[PDB]
């Protein structure tokens, strides 16, 4: 550190930031010189490790959207709704495998990193590059129609193996590419996978089951600790100033209906009970199922779910 | 629209805001997952969330407490970890709905107690101004001494001329020593208090057990006293009439009764 | 029967409100959980297992429970006096750099001789290879072709006190049982 | 109202009438002399029952 | 607020429009969302004669 500066000389050091260290970067580097007040260069940030394991797609991956809405109704069949969480918490459930060079890496990562923030790639949003990406290029031209890409987010290229990967920061979406702030330091040709990245944490440590000397199947579940912004759109049809659900439910699994009532106060003693209708109104309950078979339908369904906000918004 | 949203059956988006204020310093927190800007004030989002237990107004101060739950790393609560701040932290609670710029005031009070049951949480008990009515109100005794704290509204003595600003020479576990006070007679500062600036326009005060020569004895220890910070030290009044007039010449305002009567009734047994 | 493993943690105080939760690591340590099964096919083995169960006294008495994985594989021969074992880069340095749990090694040579070592510190050397260190010596020069597995060791104790010994045929016959071991911080620290 | 902001009303507390007092004695102090004085308030309707 | 009178009506219970005065208050703005009030019938008045 002690080294003279020549007059009219600018010495640009190379601040190399490693990958191993404490999670919270709380650094205060002091540039102290004689006859000058201390000029402390403060470096702040956080250290994260990305999840670089590909789960097999034999079993369907379950994505869960959960929100909180505590509703209280009076004696009459009238409901007031108090939707609590504006951004629903997203949970992912999937199964994976590890045989060659991934089992030991997975075990080490789980033992070391444990219950700490990850960088979970969005497996359902897999994407294949159409043209090779030159090393050092700024911007990845790829489809962004109905994808979980947000301005100032993260992206993670991947290769055949776990090691082949690299994470970059996306500035904005141009509807055809991903504006980047830092150039890519390694070129991957056509075939490399592109994954949107969202912060996630291990809700429960997976229970590893040994298949052979070096083989373990895990049921990993992840929860995202970042709001998932998404447009909220209702069905086009409108009736009495309200949305109308025109989608025809799938009949693959037989569905039934019921007439739920506030039929409490049965007042059963020993001789005979007697039920009184507090409101004398029946609120039907209906089930619904659907099949996407397309990106547009899935995006529309996600927008509908976000617009519903649980039980708050009716239709 | 706040009232309209409350009456609305489908736009309910409750969000509770807390404002901790101590003079010129304010701490803003919100219970949502994103920061909220209100009245040009942005409320930070606490990782883990901040939530209360409810508001009770039953007329009983002992029972109508307000409880706040927050992580153990909360900035405002962190101050109480070592020693309670001298001043009380006023707390104001607002209620607003996301997307609306109007909020309603719900609770107003000050910090009553703080504890850290778990490393991942902290519980704060907030008390209202009604609880300050449980202490007695006699505040009157026919004794010889002054029965008035030097500088109170009853003594009417200005302590600003007696203010002494100094930098301590050495600080120990229980004794703070300075040579400037060594020039005063023993016991000159006895009964006084030391105030110094902590942050902004807020000062922390400490009383003095005794003053002897160049050494000052601080009640409860000297922990939290900066070793090089500027300190303001005021004298103390013993309360005796001779002490009151010789030192401060405040005899006309002397609230004590030195020699009016000790026992003499007018319905006794024998006057002689 | 296929068996799995998990990393149990004292990850409480999630502190979920309405906006977003936040999980804090009280200790920042992972204690693995391992399952075990065995077959007797003999009186001596069953007697030994009963003696082991009695010695365990539930979760009280601990004992090392080596895994049987192949996490580490050699990529360069190591001299007998060398303490610079070279292994394929699996992110060990960034994750495992010396701490209780996942810092013990069993060489388990082809012949049958097994060496127990103690990791001291791991340093990154290349994107594909590392130079993880050991405590003292190896015993001889072993080429990569003469290593079967590594099977990270870890101190563990029983997770459930109750043990079911399923007698099938007879004292001089086959038997089945299941045991589960969980990591615990013990051995004077 | 149930449709105007009332959820549920549980307690009724019908009360009783046969109980409760029929005569009430009020004691007060007259500041002219400071001597204890009292007045009597009667409930004829309840008293008869 | 405490002491504030207001009207309550509930036809199913057979209670007509009644004037009551607020008593103990316990509200829960966040979480359960339960606002529970204890009220008494309005019978307080100080005659001038
Ligand atoms: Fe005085």
């Amino acid at each position: 550190p002690p080294l003279g500066f020549a007059a009219l000389e600018e010495r640009t050091w190379t601040v190399s930031i490693g990958t191993d260290g404490p999670p919270v970067v709380n650094a205060r580097i002091v540039w102290r010189l004689q006859g000058e007040p201390n000029l402390v260069l403060v470096i702040t940030g956080n250290r994260i490790i990305a999840w670089t394991f590909a789960p097999d797609w034999g079993d369907s991956i379950v994505e869960r959207l959960s929100a909180s809405t505590n509703i209280l109704q009076s004696e009459s069949a009238v409901t007031q709704r108090r939707a609590m969480r504006l951004a629903p918490r997203r949970e992912f459930d999937a199964n994976m495998y590890a045989v060659d060079r991934e089992r030991q890496l997975l075990d080490m990562t789980l033992f070391g990193w444990g219950a700490r923030i990850w960088a979970l790639p969005i497996w359902p949003d897999i994407q294949l590059l159409h043209q090779p990406l030159a090393a050092g290029s700024l911007g990845i031209p790829c489809d962004t129609a109905g994808l979980d890409f947000r301005d100032g987010g993260l992206a993670m290229l991947r290769g055949e193996d776990a090691f082949t990967y690299e994470v970059v920061e996306v500035k904005t979406v141009t509807a055809s590419g991903l504006d980047l702030v830092r150039p890519v330091q390694a070129a991957w040709g056509t075939g490399s996978r592109l994954y949107p990245v969202r912060t996630a944490q291990l809700t429960e440590q997976p229970t590893l089951t040994r298949l052979t000397d070096t083989a373990q199947s895990a049921r990993v579940s992840f929860l995202v600790m970042e709001p998932s912004a998404w447009p909220e759109l209702m069905p086009a049809t409108t009736y009495r100033g309200r949305p109308v659900l025109e989608q025809r439910p799938d009949e693959s699994e037989d569905l039934t209906s019921s007439y739920q009532r506030l039929l409490s106060t049965l007042d059963n003693g020993s001789a005979i009970p007697r039920v009184t209708d507090v409101a004398g109104m029946a609120l039907p309950v209906i089930g619904h199922r659907w099949i996407g078979m397309g990106r547009a339908e899935r995006s529309a369904f996600r927008s509908l779910v976000y617009a519903l906000r649980g039980q708050q918004k009716p239709l | 629209s706040f009232n309209s949203r409350e009456s609305s059956l489908a736009d309910g988006q409750p969000v509770r805001l807390y404002q901790f204020s101590r003079g010129a310093i304010r701490w803003s927190y919100n219970s949502s997952d994103r920061d909220i800007t209100y009245q040009n004030q942005i409320f930070r989002t606490v990782p883990g969330g901040i939530t209360d237990n409810g508001i009770i107004c039953s007329g009983d101060p002992q029972s109508d407490q307000f409880v706040i739950t927050a992580p153990a790393d909360l900035d405002v609560a962190l101050l109480y970890k070592t020693r309670s701040p001298s001043d009380a932290i006023d707390l104001v609670v607002y209620d607003m709905h996301y997307g609306d710029a109007e909020a309603a005031v719900s609770w107003v009070g000050q910090i009553g107690d703080v504890d850290w049951p778990t490393v991942d949480s902290c519980r704060i008990t907030c008390v209202s101004e009604d609880e300050l009515m449980d202490q007695p109100g006699l505040t009157d005794t026919y004794c010889r001494t002054c029965t008035a704290i030097v500088g109170d509204h009853r003594c009417k003595v200005n302590l600003v001329p007696y203010r002494v600003t100094l930098t301590p020479q050495s600080v120990s576990a229980w004794v703070i020593s300075s040579g400037v006070v060594a020039g005063y007679a023993d016991g000159w500062f006895t009964g006084g208090y030391v105030e110094w600036q902590v942050d902004g326009d807020n000062y922390d005060r400490r009383f003095i057990e005794q003053h002897a020569g160049a050494d000052l004895h601080i009640l409860g220890g000297t922990e939290g006293i900066p070793a090089g910070g500027q300190l303001r030290v005021y004298p103390g009044c013993d309360g005796l009439a001779q002490t009151c007039d010789d030192k401060f010449s405040n005899l006309p305002n002397f609230r004590g009764f030195n020699a009016m009567q000790g026992k003499s009734p007018f319905d006794g047994d024998q006057v002689w | 029967e296929d068996l799995t493993s998990s990393y149990q943690r004292l990850l409480s105080t999630l502190d979920n409100g309405s906006a977003i939760p936040r999980v804090t690591d009280v200790a920042g340590m992972a204690l693995p959980v391992i399952g075990h099964r065995w077959i007797g096919m003999g009186r001596a083995e069953r007697s030994a297992f009963r003696s082991l169960v009695y010695a365990l006294r539930g979760q009280q008495k601990p004992l090392w429970v080596p895994t049987h994985a192949d996490d580490l594989t050699l990529v360069a021969t190591v001299s007998q006096l060398s303490t610079a074992l070279d292994v394929r880069n699996i992110g060990y340095a960034r994750f495992a750099n010396g701490r209780p749990g996942r810092r013990d090694i069993r060489i388990e040579l082809y012949d049958g001789t097994v060496y127990h070592r103690r990791i001291l510190t791991s340093t990154e050397l290349d994107a594909d290879t590392e130079r993880v260190a050991i405590d003292a010596a190896l015993g001889r020069l072993v080429e990569p072709t003469d290593v079967a597995r590594i099977c990270f060791m870890a101190l563990c104790s029983a997770a459930s006190d109750v043990v079911e010994i399923e007698h099938v045929t007879d004292s001089e016959g086959v038997a089945t049982a299941a045991l589960t071991f969980k990591g615990v911080r013990d051995d004077e620290f | 109202d149930e449709d105007s902001g009332l959820l549920e009303i549980t307690q009724e507390k019908t009360g009783s009438t046969s109980l409760a007092p029929s005569q009430l004695i009020v004691k007060y102090i007259d500041q002219i002399d400071g001597a204890q004085r009292q007045i009597i308030v009667n409930n004829n309707a309840v008293a008869a029952s | 607020n405490p002491g504030q009178p207001f009207l309550i009506r509930s036809t199913p219970r057979g209670i007509p429009e009644t004037v009551v005065r607020v008593g103990r208050i316990e509200d829960n703005f966040l979480g359960d969302g339960k606002i529970t009030l204890t009220v008494v019938q309005d019978q307080f008045n100080l005659p001038a004669t």
